[PDB]
């Protein structure tokens, strides 16, 4: 019946342009286009840091190296403390 | 598909899959790490030689 059509058809006229067109909005003042799809679309990453995390920085991982590949001045020192080490064993 | 305001994985998708090749294994030791192990025959059948002789005298 009518009474629910009506109000079926007010659900066709006041958020009509709300969200189901872009007429914007007729009872509000504030506008409701540059809040949500430009001010907010960023809004998500405004929440979270940008340029870092949504870019996600894909960095190559820091290379490490061995033990500067000089064995001779280290493993005959570690062999002349490894004689002190078992004398004390 | 849980997001219909996507915009932006397809562009996540490409960046997971333009690094997909994220950094390859680093086998470097190859002259440095056998140095070690060099010293290792050298004092272990240093010792074993000895400890074997020994043993027998």
């Amino acid at each position: 019946q009518d009474l629910y059509l009506r109000e079926l058809k007010d659900t066709k006229l006041a958020p009509s342009t709300l969200q189901d067109a872009e007429g914007n909005v007729k009872p509000w003042n504030p506008p409701q286009k540059p809040n949500l799809p430009e001010l907010e679309l960023q809004g998500p990453e405004a929440l979270k840091a940008y340029t870092e995390q949504n870019v996600e920085t894909a960095h190559v991982a820091k290379e490490s190296e061995e033990g500067e590949s000089e064995p001779i001045e280290e493993d005959w020192l570690v062999l002349d403390d490894a004689e002190e080490t078992k004398e004390s064993h | 598909s849980v997001l219909k305001n996507t915009s932006v994985i397809d562009k996540i998708e490409s960046y997971v899959k333009q690094y997909k090749p994220v950094k390859i294994d680093a086998s470097k030791q190859l002259q440095v790490i056998e140095s070690f192990e060099k010293h290792a025959m050298t004092n272990a059948k240093e010792t074993e030689s000895l400890v074997s002789k020994e043993l027998k005298d």
